[PDB]
DNA sequence: GTCCTAGGACTGCAATTTTAGAGAGACGCGA
DNA sequence: TCGCGTCTCTCTAAAATTGCAGTCCCGCGCGCCGTAGGAC
RNA sequence: CCGGCGCGCG
């Protein structure tokens, strides 16, 4: 069954749609059923105008960002402590499990590693983010990570600021 | 007769261009690190606490609205925009 | 306004408000070191990406 | 109005005339005939109007409705504006009786403001003569936009949604696509315009006993709508009490309410009440979700009329009402015998009264579609005055006729009606289904192939005809928001076959309907198919599940199973899966494992097609100032490449693709020519390394503010800064 | 490794009188633009041959209006907050009635000695000087010493702005901040004035930027090619502008500075002024700013040559790097490639006799396309590019017909069905960018989308039911037997495949393959339903979707998978994939 | 979130590495 | 006939428009 | 003979509205209509 | 080869 609408300010109409579209709408369920044909026309354009105005503005803002070190040199590291986030970060410190090391810093965080840090009794993962890097008009390819398509590290020259902005307001 | 009292995109697009306690926090924090701390550690980590917190709930916030939709999207491309 | 407060003056002309950022930055000299990739695409050159 | 469907153009044909009554004196404060006809106002480009004594001209409305200026036909069209703002009651509409007489009191203030009233005037706009569809509901239109009226970004977000106020009046189904949405109107089937300029629609009224009440249907102007109990419900509902305790669905004070008989005033008893013309042609229009509503409305009206048309098997009943109200057929106007019929004219004979009447023959429509006219009639039949004499171009027997009853299934066949894509039969094709006529006008020997290839049919000016079939890239729908590009043409061998073993002309995605949510076009497939078998037509009114439940089910697989039982077609109706049947691949001989839908529906082709869409270009004409190539497929123009394709090269990393087409494919004139150059001889494509016409054209510019933008190159290598040329 | 140094720079500049007269130099001087009968540049005019050129020199070549008073740029005057407000600190209703109403300035100079108690702005005329000064003071010298004393206008604001010392102006407003912070709403806009006012004049002493530019002596004139409305406003200055000179008159002055402000800039003095059409005048300000400007639309986007459009049709037997080109539009795009094909081989004498067999459609035209087609990659684009996957490079191949056959598994990238949309294509020249189109835009690695890494070339819709169809399993249970109870065995899936073929079994019912390879079979983590153990040492256990059977004797295992023939033949199917693949390299 | 107290957030950010002595 | 012919919607922000705070020179009444 | 609240402004510190400035998806197709006014 | 208005498609 269709259900219930909503008239245009809000408030829920107080009579259901008890038929389905196979049974065949009365004349009172389809004017009823109207009510949402005009929303999904009149919010596509609106939906189109606000997001396309803030896709703009999100790829603006980063325009110029490109990788163009190998690494800048930082020591600060994010602390951790959810999978999917932890993919593809570099190591900003190194890990230990008693007397032996398990994770090396400048170390790319497959997912064997994550699930061996799970696995045992790491509380805090330290690691190289956007966050972390010694510039706001360039990042290098430690602190940005694993490439998002190309599997390996991130290359010299790539516009990841262009993609991080498509990114986002792609789906808006 | 009688009268009876009864009981996404815009909210991303908000919080890119600027939590309740976050904005209480900053508040706090402003008026005391500063009595506390004088020469730059009393703005040297003022500035820092505040933007260390600031960057993780704008993260959040922004997360939090796709991830309502069905929307993913990588902690890196949101971290490139709020740095 | 991040975007308004950037290092390149021809990124934020062909971002919002071309007078007001034109008018302030032709009274002090302002120099664009081209940088970016917006600015590059303007002129027509190879973006440095 | 009060016991027919009235006349779609009787707003018009009602207001010109009030103009004529009351708006020429009121304004003034004597007509003649117009020398020319109305024939060769349009054949020469003139303007059908007559003397006003010699104070002016005053331009004549068509009988259909329009007018004709220079020779173009025009539609004046209604405007809804502030008399709860968007309550309808306080609301006004002003028709060409408002607009003519207004634009008298600018006159007197009369021949040359009335000819620019209707050439600049937004609510002044050329008649869409595409099929008789359009031609009739574009007249009908209701627009918040024009002088006085709210602009698109003027527009509030509470206007354009559906007001309680507009049921009856404004139909809620029918609507603007894009930026315009929900302030382009549409009147209702019933509606009417009452004298105070509010929107009427008549209702049946149950009165009580004590009260004459010669006349039960009366029309409601919005202000009034409120305080009456509307009910839509019937009366077949009994149980151990009597008939007045049963309650129905009823309307009171902006909401839907449940009350007994006996508590309400008025009924909507009419079948196309509610909804205008474009939604009163889709049959089981019940079972489609009303999105899908909208945009069928709108696919109706880009029918393209076919060099034969027929009817259709399942219809509403509305066919007959557009084909009469629209003038594409020929109409008696005087009682009488036919004595002679031909191409070129029909003659009519009565009470001592003998008529001629030419027929239209190959005339070209703003659309470039084609007009034709068949006689009706034959030598010695009576006729009324009032019916038909002649059938128009997609117009068969007094129906509008705009489309044809193909054989089709619902199965996926190899990818190729993937997504939204229609896999057609060569039968199609060489039987001429879908070959419709297409005119150009141009301002050579008359009879000649020219070489927009086509045939020269008329010389004044040049006239070609384009005998078009249908094509790969073609646009088809049907009356269900079911459209779909053809992407492949294949022989009847290789299509799917029935058990009769007749080949289906197409073959539909079935995994369209569930996202769609149209199911009224697998009740109209069903029942064409059972109608051709059994050589019958039908003529359903929406809604027909107010008599019982699953009226359409009964109606569909009761006249699908009569047609399986007289022409003994067991897999007509199959018991097991109703409207289903296994058919058999035909490139193999092997019946595929699942039943399949099959019928006979009504499918349109639409003006969207390819040889109007095609465009290519190498290089040409550019523009003046800017220095680009130009813009749009009729000047031999290039395709834009822009900021948000720019991004993409920019993410692709593509620095080399993205500077080609920055420089030297849209405005480096020097590096143009050489691209030009070495391309014929092959010997490798050097970068520009200067500033493109766009950039130069910029620092003038910015040099006429009093500003200076210069380009300085620093050397790596001992420091000396050059100066770029710009 | 060093980096590959480049420094490449471009600054914006307020510009001197004397740059204008060098980019002239060449004065227009009247405003006739074109001769009524001979249609012929005027002389001295907008259009004037020998100011601007021939009729290439005349989109670039400069003029300039010589104005007989200073008017001062709106943009430094009218626009909030002030500049030459901020510099000569002075609000800004006070300025205004200076340049705009009948208002003279009191002691517009210092750096020339005076001898009067004016000071300020007086609105009233001051009757003294009316006639008792300059009558005492005859007319000659009176006049020689007038513009040092009382002045009015834009002339009074740029004799204000020549003799600023900036460092007096950061020194004063230094002061003046330390003196309000040493003692709360203006308290503190006071301070952030004065904090603006130093920070704009500091930034006059380090560059070549002089404040009196602010107000124009020369007002440089657009090339004539970039104004083939601009004009209109050009002969309105040069009209009031030549009366003024005329009269050598306040409000002829005004009229002049009312002109150049709505040639530079209208829609800022509160009502713009319009044409006689009631319509707004469109200034160099509205040109390039906004998004139909020349930053947002002429620069950040450009049409470009040798590319087209048609509509999409799907080809499910195209391959992934695979595209069909209309006939029509390859050869337009690839019209001077065919041209090299023709006239290289011999079969054109000239480009013009290749170009007149390329217009007739001779069959060997169609033979040179299809070899320079070759190799030769095009990209293809939707319009609402959303990401970069919105453009993508294909082989192009020619096919019947007049639309663009696309594969069905790249619509998802470009959002694309096939109901009525389009898509443009272009033909990347250089070897360079033909290059970057084949190894880096081509769909074969570009699998994956950026966002979060998912793959984007997943079968969809009906190829995603036909595998579904084909892996969906036996009958089980009841619905497989009326009745409780209580299948062929094939050597190899080939056997099986072929049964199918021969109609002897169906896509899903149940059948026994035997299994030479290792476990690989996804199932249950199940112990076995029953074991058979036999009193000879062979055991078979019995698990849900296999048999083993093992012996105690023996180290014999032998395995037996129930499974139908669909997920045989999926299984076939990636394998051959594999197979072939690494066969046919 | 760090704590609004002052000593109890400057700890914060000591274990949370965000800033040492 | 015409030939030259001269009215959304939201945010940002400086700009009035007061409100207020104190406050003092000359003073009419007054000690 | 001055002294006292204080009459009459008086000048500016501090919010309180308030009138602009700025902006508001992309890419295609088609048609119509301009270029006006007045003494001959 | 210039701009406005109207109607459409994705
Ligand atoms: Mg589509
Ligand atoms: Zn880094």
């Amino acid at each position: 069954m269709r259900g219930l609408m909503s008239d245009p300010q809000g408030q829920m109409i107080d009579l259901p749609i008890q038929s389905n579209l196979r049974e065949g709408l009365s004349l009172t369920e389809y004017i009823i059923s109207c009510y949402g044909a005009r929303k999904g026309v009149v919010d596509t354009a609106v939906r189109t105008s606000d997001a396309g105005y803030l896709t703009r503005r999100l790829v603006e803002v980063v325009q110029h960002i490109v990788v163009r070190r190998t690494d800048c040199g930082t020591i600060r590291g994010i602390s951790v402590s959810f999978i999917q986030t932890l993919i593809g970060r570099v190591l900003a410190d190194d890990i230990y499990i008693g007397s032996r090391c398990v994770a090396f810093r400048n170390q790319d965080l497959g997912i064997g590693l994550v699930n061996r840090f799970i696995t045992f009794g790491t509380q805090s993962i330290s690691i190289r983010t956007p966050f972390t890097c010694r510039s706001t008009s360039w990042i290098c390819r430690l602190c940005y990570g694993r490439s998002p398509t190309h599997g390996d590290l991130v290359e010299l020259g790539e516009a990841v600021g262009i993609i991080a902005g498509q990114s986002i307001g792609e789906p808006g | 007769l009688v009268t009876f009292i009864y009981e996404g995109l815009p909210k991303v697009e908000q919080v890119l261009e600027v939590s309740l306690n976050l904005e209480k926090r900053i508040k706090g924090w402003n008026r005391c690190i500063t009595r506390i701390l004088g020469i730059p550690w009393g703005f040297l980590i003022g500035a820092e606490l505040t933007i260390v917190q600031s960057r993780i709930s704008l993260v959040n916030k922004i997360q939090k609205v796709y991830r309502s939709q069905g929307v993913q999207i990588h902690n890196r491309h949101i971290e490139i925009i709020v740095r | 306004r991040a975007s308004l407060n950037t290092q390149s003056f021809i990124s934020e002309a062909s971002f919002q408000e071309t007078a007001r950022v034109l008018a302030k930055a032709a009274l002090r000299g302002r120099i664009d070191w081209l940088k970016g990739l917006k600015e590059n695409v303007v002129l027509g050159g190879v973006i440095p990406a | 109005g009060t016991s027919t469907i009235p006349g779609f153009n009787q707003i018009q044909f009602e207001g010109f005339y009030r103009f004529i009554d009351q708006g020429l004196i009121e304004e003034l404060s004597q007509l003649v005939e117009p020398l020319i006809k109305e024939r060769d106002a349009v054949y020469e480009s003139l303007t059908y109007s007559s003397e006003l004594y010699f104070i002016g001209n005053i331009p004549l409305m068509n009988s259909l409705g329009t007018f004709i200026v220079n020779g173009i036909y025009r539609v004046v069209i209604n405007q809804i504006l502030q008399s709860d703002m968007n309550h309808l009651k306080n609301k006004r509409i002003r028709s060409v009786a408002d607009l003519l007489q207004d634009q008298l009191g600018l006159a007197l203030a009369l021949t040359t403001t009335y000819e620019s009233f209707f050439g600049l005037h937004p609510l002044s706009q050329v008649l869409d003569r595409t099929n008789p569809l359009t031609q009739i509901v574009h007249g009908r239109k209701l627009s918040y936009l024009g002088p006085g009226g709210l602009t698109g970004r003027t527009a509030n977000f509470r206007i354009r949604d559906i007001h309680p106020s507009h049921y009856g009046r404004i139909c809620p189904i029918d609507t603007s696509e894009g930026i315009n949405v929900g302030l382009i109107g549409s009147l209702s089937i019933h509606a009417r315009i009452g004298d105070w300029g509010s929107l009427e629609s008549p209702f049946y009224e149950l009165v009580e006993k004590s009260k004459k009440a010669q006349i039960r249907m009366l029309f409601l102007s919005p202000s009034q709508d409120e305080y009456y109990m509307i009910a839509a419900g019937n009366s077949l509902a009994l149980n151990r009490g009597i008939q007045e305790e049963q309650v129905v669905p009823a309307r009171y004070r902006q909401e839907f309410l449940t009350i007994a008989w006996e508590e309400v005033h008025l009924r909507s008893i009419f079948p196309f009440q509610y909804f205008s013309i474009g939604a009163s042609l889709i049959p089981f229009i019940e079972h489609n979700d009303a999105n899908r509503a909208l945009m069928s409305s709108n696919m109706q009206r880009q029918a393209v009329p076919l060099s034969r048309s027929e009817k259709c098997i399942v219809g509403t009943g509305l066919e007959r009402q557009v084909a009469l109200d629209s003038g594409v057929p020929a109409i008696a106007e005087h009682e009488g015998k036919i004595l002679y019929t031909d191409t070129e004219k029909i003659i009519l004979s009565g009470n001592e009264n003998t008529l001629s009447i030419p027929l239209i023959m190959y005339q070209r429509s703003n659309k470039n579609t084609c007009m034709h006219q068949k006689p009706q009639v034959r030598r010695g039949k009576c006729i009324k005055k009032g019916q038909i004499l002649a059938d128009g171009a997609a117009t068969v027997g007094g129906e509008l006729a705009l489309g044809k009853n193909v054989l089709v299934a619902y199965m996926p066949w190899e990818g190729y009606n993937f997504e939204d894509a229609v896999l057609i039969s060569e039968c199609l094709v060489y039987g001429d289904i879908y070959t419709s006529f297409h005119i150009r006008k141009y301002e050579v020997m008359l009879g000649s192939w020219v070489e927009g290839r086509g045939r020269v049919i008329d010389v004044r000016r040049v006239y070609i005809s384009q005998k078009r079939e249908i094509k790969v890239g073609d646009k088809v729908a049907g009356r269900h928001g079911n459209k779909g590009i053809i992407s492949k043409i294949l022989p009847r061998q290789d299509m799917p076959y029935l058990q009769d073993g007749r080949p289906v002309d197409m073959v539909f995605n079935p995994l369209g309907v569930p996202s769609r949510m149209n199911v009224g076009q697998i009740f109209e497939c069903s029942l064409g198919l059972a109608g051709s078998l059994l050589d019958r037509h039908y003529r359903i009114a929406p809604f027909d599940e107010r008599y019982e439940q699953e009226a359409s089910r009964k109606l569909v697989f009761s006249e699908l199973y009569e047609a399986s039982k007289q022409t003994a077609n067991p897999w007509v109706f199959e018991p097991e899966y109703p409207g289903k049947s296994r058919i058999f691949d035909g490139r193999t001989g092997d019946p595929f494992e699942q039943p399949v839908i099959i019928g006979k529906p009504y499918i349109l082709k639409l003006i969207h097609q390819v040889d109007d869409k095609i465009h290519g270009r190498s290089s040409g004409h550019y523009a003046l100032v800017t220095q680009q190539p130009l813009r749009g497929r009729s000047k031999q123009g290039g395709q834009r490449v822009g900021e948000m394709e720019v991004w993409a090269l920019e993410g692709f990393g593509v620095a080399h693709i993205l500077q080609e087409m920055l420089t030297y494919k849209s405005d480096h004139i020097r590096a143009r020519q050489e691209v030009l150059g070495t391309t014929i001889i092959g010997g490798t494509i050097p970068k520009p390394e200067d500033a493109p016409e766009s950039f130069r054209l910029l620092v003038r510019e910015l040099r006429s503010l009093a500003l200076e933008l210069n380009h300085f190159l620093v050397s790596e290598k001992n420091f000396q800064i050059n100066r770029k040329e710009v | 490794m060093i980096d590959r140094y480049k420094h490449q720079q471009l600054r914006i500049g307020l510009v001197s009188p004397q740059q204008i007269s060098a980019w002239a130099t060449g004065e227009v001087t009247k405003p006739y633009t074109f001769h009524y009968k001979t249609n012929k540049p005027e002389k001295d005019g907008l259009f004037c041959e020998r100011i601007f050129g021939p009729i290439r020199i005349r989109r670039y070549q400069m003029g300039y209006i010589k104005l007989t008073c200073p008017v001062t740029h709106v943009w430094y005057l009218k626009r909030l907050p002030s500049y030459i407000a901020n510099l000569l600190d002075k609000p800004l209703k006070e300025l205004e009635g200076l340049v705009y109403c009948d208002f003279s300035f009191a002691r517009p100079i210092t750096k020339k000695p005076t001898f009067l108690r004016l000071r300020g702005s007086f609105e009233y005329e001051i009757q003294s000087w009316k006639y008792s000064i300059p009558l005492f003071f005859t007319t000659q010298g009176f006049e020689i010493f007038r513009n040092r004393e009382i002045s009015t206008g834009a002339g009074a604001i740029r004799e204000q702005l020549a003799d600023l010392d900036l460092r007096i102006i950061i020194e004063n407003s230094l002061v003046e901040w330390k003196q309000l912070g040493e003692e709360d709403r203006k308290i503190v806009r006071r301070k952030d004035f004065l904090v603006r006012r130093m920070e704009l004049a500091k930034h006059f002493i380090r560059t070549n930027i002089e404040p009196e530019w602010m107000v124009l002596c020369l007002l440089p004139v657009l090339p004539p090619e970039l104004r083939p409305d601009i004009n209109e406003l050009y002969r309105r200055v040069i009209y009031r502008n030549n009366t003024l000179t005329d009269l050598l008159v306040m409000c002829q002055e005004k009229l002049v500075q009312e002109a150049v402000d709505t040639l530079l800039d209208n829609g800022i003095r509160g009502q713009p002024m319009r044409d006689g059409h009631n319509k707004v005048y469109k200034s160099f300000s509205d040109v390039i700013e906004g998004k139909e400007g020349r930053f947002r639309e002429t620069l950040l986007g450009k049409r470009v040559d040798y590319s087209g459009r048609s509509v999409i049709v799907v080809g499910p037997s195209l391959s992934l790097h695979r595209c069909g080109l209309p006939r029509e539009i390859a050869i337009e795009l690839f019209q001077t490639f065919v041209i090299r094909g023709l006239i290289r081989q011999h079969l054109a004498s000239n480009i013009g006799v290749a170009k007149s067999q390329i217009r007739e459609k001779k069959p060997i035209v169609w033979e040179i396309l299809q070899e320079v087609m070759q190799g030769h990659p095009v990209l293809l684009n939707r319009a609402p590019t959303l990401h970069r996957l919105g453009i993508q490079s294909f082989q192009p191949i020619l096919v019947e017909g007049r639309t663009i056959c696309l594969h069905p598994l790249v619509c998802k990238g470009f959002n694309a069905d096939f109901d009525g949309d389009q898509m443009a294509v272009h033909v990347p020249l250089s070897l360079e960018a033909q290059a970057e189109a084949r190894l880096l835009m081509f769909s074969h690695m570009n699998l994956l989308s950026p966002a979060i890494g998912d793959p984007i070339s997943v079968p969809t819709q009906d190829m995603l039911i036909g595998l579904y169809v084909l892996t969906s399993g036996t009958r089980r249970g009841i619905c497989a037997n009326r009745y409780n109870p209580c299948e062929p065995f094939f050597c190899n899936s080939y056997d099986a495949i072929g049964a199918y073929r021969q109609k002897r079994i169906n896509l899903d019912s149940p059948l026994w393959l035997r299994w030479q390879l290792d476990q690989r079979v996804i199932a249950s983590k199940e112990v076995p339903i029953e074991v058979h153990y036999e009193s000879f040492g062979n055991y078979h256990e019995i698990y849900a979707h296999y048999l083993i059977v093992r012996s105690v004797k023996k180290e014999t295992l032998y395995i037996y998978i129930r499974t139908t023939v669909g997920h045989i033949s999926f299984y076939r199917e990636i394998e051959e994939a594999i197979q072939g693949f690494s066969q046919a390299c | 979130w760090f704590p609004e107290e002052p000593f109890e957030a400057f700890k914060e950010m000591r274990e949370r590495k965000v800033f040492d002595v």
